[PDB]
């Protein structure tokens, strides 16, 4: 599987999404929720 | 046509919600992009989903990312050149990462026949267990000499279903299957004669330096791509000076084809919103002992007698680069600024503290200390704001957003999900470049009262202002501008608000 649940200590790292686990990676990312951009979510995506 | 470009996108491999809306975002981006200025990232893209707009991509000036992929083909046929601006992991400016899928096949398809030279960066490739033919193209011509070493290129696909190269075909190297889908050698074929790339072995056909992938002849317009700086359909090393040297010169030699220099090409002048230096090139901000003044209405560095005033860094850049918003760490360094040069965020995170950034919550009071600016050379973004206050206080006297610098690339002023009932931008005369954004401020209510276009100074500039308070329900509750100021709007309910 390539998700996985990130450990409770990735926690606030995502601020607009859920932190995941890529496992081949063995990395720590985002999934954003909707409208949101960057790594962390952090920027909210400008509708033109 | 000249050249479409997009910002590209540096999300790294995070997803933008469900698949079919990050492919969404994705299509948004990089429709008809000729040229991307920053990161070409494909993730997270599903099987039997259209790519072929990729196929309109001739340069990315960054990294190439390509990850988490069911898909069986991505169309990078046009695709020539990988700058290296920005690297992906430090060292690799094309990237094939762990493109597999519940099926054992993953990604199988990357005709990228074009792609001929990576200027800075290294390639990897990692857990692909259908791509096809990548493994005989040899990258020596494609990628530098000097980053050969990091390169780290390990395929794994024992599948067999992958065809054979063509005939005539250099080596046996084959991006596909086709004769169209093979190495085109520019670099290894070349003679010791040739500087570079070269169009042939012969000593008679070599490219100029600056040619960069390849050429058509010995000439600067019959490079395919250029290296450093493009003057009409010439490659140069340098913008042509405006005073060039001359072995014995009565006055100074004013050349006829001298033009100032803005980003990787050289325009004829710089725009209104750039320092016009006396060398020739279109500057963000002028360096030491020199400020800022208008001699003819344009910026200049002039040099400062002494004392000069503090250039404050905005979020993003100088030693706040990493910082994705002004908090108590970084707020204490702006305490007497009158000018930002740069550009200012404000997010939620800042209030609420990060732990893994090390970082302390926000006081509110101390967001006082943001009313001692009054120009901001970039853009302003603002995603948080104190509860307790009605109005952005701390950026009343701010007059010019000259938006050098743009979020996303087009908006100069952002302000969404704010709970303010008015802006109080009173002293905003001037939004120089790039475009306003008001959007889901749920009690904003004096927005579409003012005009925005005095406001506006380049030409194209436009404003999106929805999913603010409607008006109908700021008219029911008394909130529409005081009846001192008939036309042209206002910031607020109060008369100190009205515009002039
Ligand atoms: C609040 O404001 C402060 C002050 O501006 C801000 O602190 C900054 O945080 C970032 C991120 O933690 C720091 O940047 C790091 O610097 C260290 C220096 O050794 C680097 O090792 C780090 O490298 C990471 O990033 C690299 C790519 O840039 C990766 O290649 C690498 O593998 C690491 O992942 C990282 O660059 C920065 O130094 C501080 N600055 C100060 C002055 O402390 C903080 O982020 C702000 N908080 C919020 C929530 O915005
Ligand atoms: C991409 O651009 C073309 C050219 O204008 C347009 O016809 C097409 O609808 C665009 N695609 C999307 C998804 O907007």
């Amino acid at each position: 599987v390539s998700i996985t649940k990130c450990s409770s200590d990735m926690n606030g790292y995502c601020l607009h999404g859920q932190c995941i686990y890529l496992v081949d990676m063995s990395q720590n990312y985002c999934r954003c929720e909707v409208g949101y951009t960057g790594v962390r979510c952090e920027h909210f995506f400008l509708t033109v | 046509e000249e050249k479409k470009v997009c910002q590209g996108t540096s999300n790294k491999l995070t997803q933008l919600g469900t698949f079919e809306d990050h492919f969404l975002s994705l299509q948004r981006m990089f429709n008809n992009c000729e040229v991307v200025l920053g990161n070409l990232e494909i993730t997270y893209v599903q099987r039997n989903y259209d790519l072929s707009f990729l196929k309109t991509i001739q340069e990315v000036a960054g990294y190439v990312l390509i990850a988490l992929n069911t898909v069986e083909r991505i169309p990078l046929e046009n695709l020539q050149i990988i700058r290296g601006n920005m690297y992906y992991e430090n060292s690799y400016a094309l990237a094939v990462l762990s493109n597999y899928d519940a099926n054992k096949t993953g990604l199988k398809e990357l005709p990228m026949r074009n792609l001929q030279e990576i200027l800075h960066g290294a390639v990897r490739f990692s857990n692909n267990p259908a791509l096809c033919n990548v493994e005989s193209i040899q990258w020596r011509d494609i990628v530098s000499s000097d980053f050969l070493s990091n390169m780290s290129m390990d395929f794994q696909n024992h599948l067999g279903s992958c065809q054979k190269c063509d005939p005539s075909c250099p080596n046996g190297s084959c991006w596909g299957a086709g004769e169209e889908n093979c190495q085109k050698l520019t670099k290894i074929i070349c003679a010791q004669q040739c500087s570079g790339r070269c169009r042939g072995k012969s000593p008679s056909d070599c490219c100029h330096n600056q040619c960069a992938a390849g050429c058509t002849g010995p000439r600067e317009s019959d490079c395919l791509v250029c290296r450093k700086f493009r003057d009409e359909a010439t490659c140069k090393d340098t913008c042509p000076p405006l005073m060039l040297y001359n072995p014995t010169t009565y006055q100074m030699d004013v050349n006829p084809e001298g033009k100032y220099s803005f980003g990787v090409t050289c325009v004829k002048k710089c725009p209104r919103n750039y320092v016009v230096t006396d060398h020739g090139s279109c500057v963000r901000a002028c360096g030491a002992d020199s400020y800022e003044m208008e001699e003819d209405g344009v910026r200049k560095c002039k040099k400062c007698e002494g004392p000069c005033r503090k250039v404050c860094n905005g979020i993003g850049i100088g030693e706040f680069k990493d910082s994705l918003s002004i908090n108590a760490t970084n707020i204490k360094h702006f305490k007497n600024c009158t000018s930002i040069s740069g550009d200012l965020h404000i997010l939620p995170v800042a209030f609420r503290g990060d732990s893994f950034t090390h970082t302390p919550p926000l006081d509110p009071q101390e967001l006082d200390i943001l009313k001692t600016v009054k120009e901001i050379t970039g853009f302003l973004l603002i995603q948080a704001w104190p509860e307790n206050r009605t109005d952005l206080h701390a950026f009343e006297n701010l007059e010019i957003i000259r938006g050098r610098t743009k979020q996303h690339g087009q908006f100069s002023l952002a302000v969404v999900s704010l709970n303010i009932t008015s802006l109080g931008l009173r002293s905003l005369k001037e939004i120089s470049d790039g475009d306003v954004i008001i959007s889901g401020n749920k009690n904003l209510c004096y927005a579409n009262t003012i005009n925005w276009k005095k406001l506006f100074g380049t030409s194209g500039q436009k404003t999106k202002i929805i999913s603010n308070r409607g008006e109908n329900s700021c008219k029911a509750t008394g909130q529409v501008c005081h009846a001192l100021c008939s036309p042209e709007g206002c910031w607020g309910p109060e008369p100190r608000d009205c515009v002039s």
